[PDB]
């Protein structure tokens, strides 16, 4: 397993883009050697406008490699108009610089269909139940999912969301999994599965409620 | 998407002046990017002429600097090229293009179709349009050839379409040739199923903007 | 000014073959870890299209068979698998120093199998025959290679100095050429004679082909 | 960027417990075609001979070559904890690459299976979507099938996610199956079945679901 | 058998420019750390001359501006600084497996400045006229580019189907072409008429040039 | 230096037999290296035909194999190519070449100039040689053109020299053209200072081996 220095550049999450209205993009560089020098990581915009102060972050990994990230805030309108942002990575040990670019993404648009389910009780799990959410037939593939219980949004660490996979049609689908406790559904037996997607009209939101005991 | 459309081209007298305009749509020319003029004289290579960035900073090629001006109209989302003291060597197709930025340098990612500027002490003349009639037994391929002769016009260009753009497949519009008279001439031809000669109507639509000419000649068998 | 030289000036290659175009700069276009040389494609009648910027980065929507390399003063554009629609002139262009400058261009022609022309002849219209001039047009359609010979014969008397030719660029789908030959006569001379023939010689023809008509029929 | 990488899989629980015809596959990625072919060899810790592997090469969109080798293994050999090794050699590497695989060790827990159907709504009248949540199993090796009318549907009619960790100790997966009106009218019962070594007996667990209950 | 494909099929480049030819083999020609591909140069009228053997090794006496590279199934010949004498057809050739096989060849032409032809005309000899035939010859000497037009006019009557042309290959020193046009007549028809003229049109000529003579002088 | 000269080419009937011989000088064919025959059909690529090593080991191209034999004569330091059942496809220029060895593989480092083999049922015909006399119509400023018309021969080739090889500069011997008669024809021309027309003698030396024709035509002015 040789370690190859690779770079990645994400798009803003629909949540940061449409809800918090604080969109950001992140340049991720992996498989760096700690004992080697540090990388120079710079940004550029197609419009020629200046870029904002990005926030840099480095992390030692268990597999003995270094991970460098740079997060850049972008204008909401700028991004949506269809601006192109670029990240460039240089290292004296790297033969050739790395460059990745990101943009709005174009193509057909379809709002997501949301379905929420609760698992029946299992022998053993007296006080645990699992909630699941199917979100499908949306495009493009960018989508954000949150879980709300008692009108407050749960921490992102409480639930797991799969990556977008292609349907047999043209759209995409994702699954979301949320483990809940008796204390929670007894306080209030309503859990909201919310999806944020650019094609959802209006306010880029679609959601469904589910109950353990209906 | 961004679109760029040039206008103001055509015939100009030697020593005369030139005003070209680039109408931009889909993006605001004050919002970003660079905005350039590039020209291409006949049978020759490309020459960058002038540019204006979104913040108003202008730049010119020394080859033509001093008789040239680039400017913009924000309300019209248009930018312009002004040239004076024109010579025959300024005869060229003039493109406008939007430059995209990459770490301190620009590259021309989006172009317009370009417009022809002709410098000559000749007069404008609209074309005559004559039909090239298809024959019986025109082909063994069960296909028939017909066309329009677009004769005696100046300057370039003329544009030719068939059935108002409905018919595009099989069409060959030949390059204009300068006749000894000093006027241009070309033909546009199309192959069609001979079975359709009775049923289908074939019209060639000829436009010569310099002379404000627009003609629709129907080409019938004989 | 930074001068750019391209080679070859012209080349002919078959579908599926690799094409290599070289650009040399009079001075280095390097700056801060990147080389600022751009590549453009100009098909007939169209404006230049950006293929590659900053030496090796592919413009969005551009086929992957286009690739760029090089640095300093030495740059190379590669077309890994040539296609009929790649018929164009290719330009390199430096954006490192003002004024921006282009190379002189490289013409890429497609080599294909020989094809004889379909020949057509067109009498002058009755409309034009009211105007004073008579134009007899001969069409050579869909042939290769470009080289062809057209002879006009009025009552078998060969003509010269009264005809002009025009040739299309290579077609972007089947890579053929088409040619038009226009014979220009006075109305008086046109009515004075009966037979009008267009004789074509081409590499794909075993025998010269003649298409003709009789005035009035 | 081009990174030469090698991977070596374990047998699917299906091939292992049902078909009883387990195989392991050595995958090599990011190879240059015109640089010649790689050498791919197998080995066993016990020293016993390896069966004839099936080699397979495929050019990729990104212009690289992908080489795979699938090796059939004995069911009893594997379950008793034999170790199989794949080695890749290329004149240009030139340090060889080696991947190893063996029976899974650790705690074992059977999978819990739940199946759900999407409700009817205009647009999805002749189609419905079935979903299956399989969770709290370990180890992560698992194969999932869908059965309708007691025949197993072809793979590729359904999409199955890869195992991710629960908040507990087990893993979970989701399975998605689009079904047609013609099918649930023929018989409105669809089985989501999981094959897992900790499932008692016959390494199988399943749950049924109906479009119209 | 190993098949070899070369590209481009033909190219035109200027003196001093880099030329690049690619050779593709149907299977690998590698063995024991070497690649057994050879490159040859064939100038007009001459036999092939070995430039490079085993992919990259320069044959003794060959200029250093020739170099080879590649391996497996991918090979490249480079001419770093093209010279007029490099006008030739270049072949790749594998010697890895019997039977040894050659590529189809790549023609390298030199691009130079335009040069108008010097036109000369030659009446038939008295010696030939006794055989019954009369050959009139027109010479276009040292011109560029290759494209030229020659018209035969006997007493201002244009000729066709009774003349043939031949063109030299590009000269190895000044990169020009020369052309001959031979008009063939019977003695009877030749002695019948007075004026024989050769009209030449070329890109280097502002006006078509005519060379002619009167029979008997 | 090693030198290879092939002979035995010329006209041959279809189905007839062929013997080509390569006389080697400067090196002994039993001392080392491989000795090969390579052919080049008109307008086509090169085809390796056969080889014989210094120790007598032979090799043949299966494409043409079974109708061919390669052999040698040490006393004459010559090696031969024998072919039978000749066909129109066998029409080609046949080269002999010495292959040099490189770790199990050979490459063709020395070539002969080649000999043309023409397969046809027509008969040999020697050329007539006519002068292209220089005259004011063949004089531009200070340079005059003169030549020789080599007409009606078969098969190819003819060889043309000027002043027995003394005059080489400015010489252009054109490719032969096949006339409708089925016979070949060509011209050889040379440009010279017009001042030398009176003083200098110009002789074209025409050789057509297939018919054993040898001509020396003096070309005089006017
Ligand atoms: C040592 O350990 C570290 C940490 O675990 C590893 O770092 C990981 O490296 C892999 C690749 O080597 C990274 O995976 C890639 O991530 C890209 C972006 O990932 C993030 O993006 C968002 C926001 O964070 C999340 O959705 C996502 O989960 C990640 O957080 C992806 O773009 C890549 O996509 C891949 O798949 C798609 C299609 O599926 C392809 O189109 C792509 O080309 C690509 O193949 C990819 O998934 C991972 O993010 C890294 N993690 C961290 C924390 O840095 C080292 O790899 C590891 N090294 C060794 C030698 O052991
Ligand atoms: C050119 O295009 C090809 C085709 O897409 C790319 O090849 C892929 O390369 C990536 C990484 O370079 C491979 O990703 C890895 O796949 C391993 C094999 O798992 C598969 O096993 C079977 C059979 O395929 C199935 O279960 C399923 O299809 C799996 O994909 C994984 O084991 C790897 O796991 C990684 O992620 C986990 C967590 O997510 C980590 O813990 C691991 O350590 C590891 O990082 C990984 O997913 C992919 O399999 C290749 N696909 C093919 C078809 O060969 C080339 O990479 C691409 N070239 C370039 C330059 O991008």
């Amino acid at each position: 397993n040789p370690r190859c220095v690779s770079a990645y550049l994400s798009r803003p999450s629909p949540f940061d883009l449409f809800i918090r209205k604080s969109p950001t993009i992140t340049c991720l560089v992996v498989d760096l050697a700690p004992s080697k020098g540090t990388v120079n990581l710079t940004w550029s915009r197609a419009s020629g406008k200046p870029v904002n102060h990005s926030t840099r972050k480095e992390e030692k990994q268990r597999n003995g490699t270094l991970t460098v990230t740079s997060t850049l805030p972008v204008g909401t309108r700028d991004w949506i108009e269809g601006e192109t942002y670029q990240c460039r990575v240089t290292h004296p040990h790297l033969p050739r610089a790395l460059m990745r670019s990101t943009t709005k993404t174009s193509g057909p648009r379809a709002a997501p269909e949301v379905y929420a389910f609760a698992t029946p009780e299992w022998p053993g799990s007296r006080d645990k139940r699992t909630l699941a959410c199917l979100i499908q037939n949306f495009m493009p593939e960018d989508i954000s999912v949150q879980w709300l219980h008692n009108e407050v949004q749960l921490p992102d660490a409480r639930h797991s969301t799969t990556q977008p996979r292609k349907t047999k049609g043209s759209g995409f689908f994702v699954f979301s999994r949320l483990e809940v406790t008796r204390a929670e559904w007894e306080q209030k037996d309503e859990f909201i599965c919310r999806a944020v997607h650019e094609a959802a009209s209006p306010s880029q939101t679609v959601q469904r409620a589910v109950s353990v005991n209906p | 998407e961004v679109q760029l459309v040039e206008s103001g081209g055509g015939l100009v007298q030697p020593g005369g002046s030139l005003r070209l305009s680039c109408a931009v749509s889909g993006y605001s020319i004050t919002s970003g990017y660079s905005w350039n003029w590039i020209r291409q004289a006949p049978g020759k290579g490309l020459e960058w002429v002038a540019s204006i960035t979104y913040d108003g900073s202008t730049n010119y090629n020394p080859s033509v600097k001093g008789r040239i001006t680039i400017s913009r109209d924000d309300s019209k989302n248009t930018f312009y090229l002004q040239m004076n003291s024109l010579r025959a060597e300024d005869t060229a197709v003039y493109y406008c293009a939007r430059g995209s930025h990459y770490f301190g340098h620009w590259h021309f990612a989006v172009w317009g179709q370009g417009t022809l500027v002709t410098v000559s002490s000749a007069s404008t003349k609209g074309p005559s349009v004559f039909p090239l009639a298809p024959s019986s037994k025109s082909t063994s391929g069960g296909t028939a050839a017909l066309g329009c002769l677009v004769k005696d016009y100046f300057p370039e260009p003329v544009t030719v379409s068939w059935n108002s753009g409905a018919l595009t497949s099989g069409v060959h519009t030949f390059p204009a040739v300068l006749q000894s008279s000093g006027l241009y001439s070309l033909s546009s031809v199309v192959t069609v199923p001979s079975s359709s000669l009775g049923t289908q109507t074939y019209i060639c639509n000829v436009n010569h903007k310099p002379s404000n000419t627009k003609v629709d000649k129907k080409v019938e068998p004989k | 000014d930074i001068q750019l030289t391209q080679s070859p000036s012209s080349l002919s290659a078959s579908v599926g073959d690799r094409v290599t175009i070289t650009c040399r700069a009079s001075q280095s276009v390097d700056y801060d870890g990147d080389s600022y040389m751009n590549w453009y494609q100009q098909k007939p009648g169209k404006a230049p299209k950006l293929l590659i910027y900053a030496a090796s980065y592919l413009e969005s929507g551009v086929p992957s068979r286009f690739s760029g390399s090089g640095s300093g003063t030495d740059f190379t554009l590669t077309i890994s698998s040539l296609q009929p629609e790649d018929f164009a002139t290719y330009y390199c262009q430096q954006s490192h120093e003002d004024p921006y400058t282009f190379g002189q261009g490289t013409k890429v022609e497609i080599k294909r199998t020989v094809a004889a022309p379909s020949v057509f002849i067109f009498p002058p219209s009755d409309e034009q025959l009211k105007s004073g001039t008579a134009s007899v047009v001969c069409l050579l359609n869909n042939f290769y290679p470009r080289e062809a010979k057209v002879q006009w014969k009025v009552d078998n008397a060969l003509q010269s100095g009264n005809s002009q030719e025009s040739v299309t660029e290579q077609d972007s789908k089947d890579s053929t050429y088409s040619l038009s030959s226009t014979l220009t006569l006075s109305k008086a001379d046109y009515e004075k004679h009966k037979v009008y023939a267009c004789e074509v010689t081409h590499q794909g023809l075993s025998s010269p082909v003649t298409k003709s008509f009789n005035r009035g029929e």
